[PDB]
């Protein structure tokens, strides 16, 4: 039809208030998780990782999207208040080992076809 | 004294044992190897797990069913005595009185492990 | 047609009851599982002397793999690659070319035998009998790279082992 | 010389600790049913001094006998840091050899040497019971070989 | 005794400048941490929890979101804990 049925928000002002929430509570259990999981960052790293974790979809519009987004965002949250993610879960957000990739033009075209 | 010289044997050859069993071999030691044991995770250690009040009831009923015990072991020279009917009598009441403990703790709940 | 497995009420009169009590107090029935372990312990055992004994197989059993050769010592595989196409597991890679003498022959034969299955398709896509899985079994290894096959090993593995190999197929290839 | 007194233990330790390779039942597919097979009365690995061990701690190889998941492999990395030295790793079967019929998948870590080093890799879909029998008799071979105090003596 | 309102300014204030975002220069009675300070709603958000595990009490997402300028943080406080200076 013209119109769809949403997933939990029928606006975006009430997307955004669960994002806060969500927010929220991301925020709190960072240093939970630094202590418990014995993570070798600080809680202001993580805390700086929740919030680029969240910045990367702060171009979506569509409020459905944003509820799914809201869903799985709590899903990762309670894999990592019980426990269920693993320290090795918990730093690939951190992606340590993965080499600085290129990302202007000339070293693209040194190191390969990739565009 | 015998006795003297055997238990210090005893104790110099298991401290002995000791020694070897825990100095001999040869060792190369990180922070992940000795961690706690939990079939493939960390352990967690939550607030003072060893709970539960059937726990401290068996061992308190096992204190006094063992102080009435050794109110029963000098029964063997009890027995050599002329008034024979006076200590008959008394050991069959401390029999008596135990089996009655037994038989209190078990109609009152007592020895059962409850939901 | 049904039955029940555990539908029978045990009876209530003094001889039962008595045979129950004493089974309860006098443990007869471990006793009958003590005397079941107590007759298995004068049983002989059904070890076999390993390596010295061997389990007993089968002609068509699926062991290591090998190409073959015709009595001429001419390869059999002429790099039809239905062993590749048919593969489950994607093991084998082949590439080929016209040889000197204008054979089609392989110049590639790669088996990945740990990406192998062991399923056998391999021998019944054949057409030629060319590539087989051989009687072999004891090739455990200690490093990784020696079990990514080449077209010189699995040739080896064919000279290797062709004696029993074609012993083998001369048993079972009437029913294939 | 002296080294005829070091070459004499090390042949003493290293036939006690092939006497007594007592593995860690890793069982995480159809490899697993092999192996408790090597396990039954018609292989009997008891009778090699190999016995039914039990928490890492007193395991001396682990034995991966199925297909490693990424779900799965922090988890059999944790336990093979938590067992003593010396300690080997056999790999049982495709899966953990290089991923098996699983290799392409998502889920799937293509071999368990990406996770653990590996001693001894038993191939088969599954092996026979005979054959991680002779890749366990293969590992012993490897222990008997093993120089550790005629290293130490010309360090 | 319950806090007063000049009580609940300088805790404010002090929480508003230990923010790193916020300059303590910049930052006023009524800076309103949007326009004025340059911040994003994750930042009111984050400082909003600043003002949650001092001030004790808990503020829902109902009304914590009206808290723009730093006096409307103190007016919050003050109604809430039953403040009348
Ligand atoms: C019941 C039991 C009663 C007691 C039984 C005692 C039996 C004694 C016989 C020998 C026992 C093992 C001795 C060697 C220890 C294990 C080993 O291989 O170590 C290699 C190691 C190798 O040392 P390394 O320096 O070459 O390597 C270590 C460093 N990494 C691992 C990083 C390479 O040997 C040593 O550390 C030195 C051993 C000295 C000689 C010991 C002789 C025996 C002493 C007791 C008698
Ligand atoms: C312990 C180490 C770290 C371990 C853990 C590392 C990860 C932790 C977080 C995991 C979840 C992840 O952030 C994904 C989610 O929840 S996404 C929610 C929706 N996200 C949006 O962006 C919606 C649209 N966005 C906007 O509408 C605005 O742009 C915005 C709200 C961003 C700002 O609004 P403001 O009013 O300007
Ligand atoms: S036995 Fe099966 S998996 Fe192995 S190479 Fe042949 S077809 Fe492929
Ligand atoms: S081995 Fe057989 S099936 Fe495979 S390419 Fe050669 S002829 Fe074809
Ligand atoms: S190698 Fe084959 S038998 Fe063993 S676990 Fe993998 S699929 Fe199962």
């Amino acid at each position: 039809g013209t119109s769809v049925k949403p997933i939990f928000s029928r606006d975006m002002n009430e997307a955004k208030r669960r994002v806060r929430e969500l927010y929220r509570a991301w925020y709190r259990e960072v240093p939970n998780t630094v202590h418990l999981f014995q993570l070798d960052i600080s809680v202001k790293q993580g805390r700086d990782k929740v919030r680029e974790m969240f910045m990367k979809n702060a171009h979506v519009t569509d409020p459905r999207v944003v509820d799914l987004l809201v869903i799985k965002g709590k899903m990762e949250l309670e894999e990592t208040i019980n426990v269920w993610k693993q320290r090795t879960h918990i730093m690939r957000f951190f992606h340590e080992t993965e080499a600085p990739r290129p990302t202007d033009f000339l070293s693209k075209f040194y190191v390969g076809h990739d565009p | 004294m015998n006795i003297m010289l055997t238990l210090l044997t005893n104790v110099t050859l298991a401290s002995l044992l000791v020694l070897i069993a825990f100095w001999l071999p040869q060792l190369n030691a990180y922070s992940e190897k000795t961690s706690p044991y939990e079939c493939g995770f960390d352990p967690m250690g939550s607030a003072r797990l060893p709970f539960s009040m059937k726990f401290f009831l068996v061992a308190i009923t096992f204190l006094l069913f063992d102080l009435e015990i050794a109110l029963l072991l000098p029964l063997p020279w009890a027995s050599q005595t002329n008034n024979l009917k006076t200590m008959l009598t008394m050991a069959l009441f401390l029999l008596i009185l135990l089996a009655a403990s037994l038989a209190y703790e078990w109609t009152q709940k007592g020895l059962e492990w409850a939901e | 047609t049904y039955k029940f497995v555990n539908m029978r009420e045990p009876s209530m009169d003094m001889k039962s009851v008595t045979d129950r009590a004493a089974q309860t107090l006098l443990w007869t029935e471990l006793v009958r599982g003590l005397g079941m372990t107590l007759s298995y312990l004068f049983r002989e055992p059904a070890t076999i002397n390993y390596p010295f004994e061997k389990g007993p197989l089968s002609p068509r059993f699926r062991g290591e793999h090998a190409l073959r050769r015709y009595p001429s010592g001419e390869e059999r595989c002429i790099a039809c690659k239905l062993c590749e196409a048919v593969c489950p597991a994607q093991a084998i890679t082949i590439e080929a070319e016209p040889r000197a003498d204008g054979s089609r022959r392989t110049t590639r034969y790669d088996i990945d035998m740990t990406k192998c299955i062991y399923c056998g398709f391999c021998q019944e896509a054949c057409p030629v009998d060319a590539i087989v899985e051989g009687p072999n079994f004891e090739f455990s290894t200690e490093t990784h790279e020696e079990l990514l096959y080449n077209k010189e090993k699995l040739l080896n593995n064919g000279d290797k082992w062709e004696a029993e190999i074609a012993a083998n197929i001369q048993a079972d290839y009437l029913y294939r | 010389r002296g080294e005829y007194v070091v070459a004499k233990l090390d042949d003493l330790v290293n036939w006690a600790r092939r006497s007594s390779l007592w593995p860690m039942t890793f069982g995480l597919a159809c490899c697993a049913v092999e192996m408790m097979h090597m396990a039954a009365p018609r292989y009997d690995m008891d009778r090699f001094g190999v016995v039914f061990r039990a928490s890492p701690r007193q395991s001396d190889v682990m034995i991966v006998a199925g297909t490693l998941t990424n779900k799965m492999a922090p988890a059999l990395r944790k336990v093979y840091d938590q067992m003593p030295e010396p300690r080997y790793v056999v790999s049982m079967g495709s899966c953990a050899n290089g991923g098996g019929y699983y290799h392409y998948s998502y889920s799937v870590v293509r071999g368990c040497d990406r996770i653990v080093p590996v001693d001894i890799y038993v191939p088969g879909c599954p092996p026979t019971a005979e054959a991680l029998l002779y890749g366990i008799l293969q590992l012993q071979r490897k222990i008997k070989r093993e120089k550790r105090l005629r290293i130490w003596y010309r360090r | 005794p319950p806090l007063t309102l000049e009580a609940i300014k300088d805790r404010v204030l002090y929480v508003l400048k230990l923010y790193d975002k916020i300059d303590p220069e910049k930052l006023s009675v009524n800076s309103h941490f949007m326009k004025d300070l340059g911040l994003d709603s994750l930042d009111q958000v984050e400082i909003i929890m600043a003002m949650e595990d001092e001030f004790g009490f808990e503020i829902p997402d109902i009304d914590a979101e009206k808290l723009m300028c730093p006096q409307e943080i103190v007016d919050y406080i003050a109604d809430k804990k039953d403040v009348y200076e």
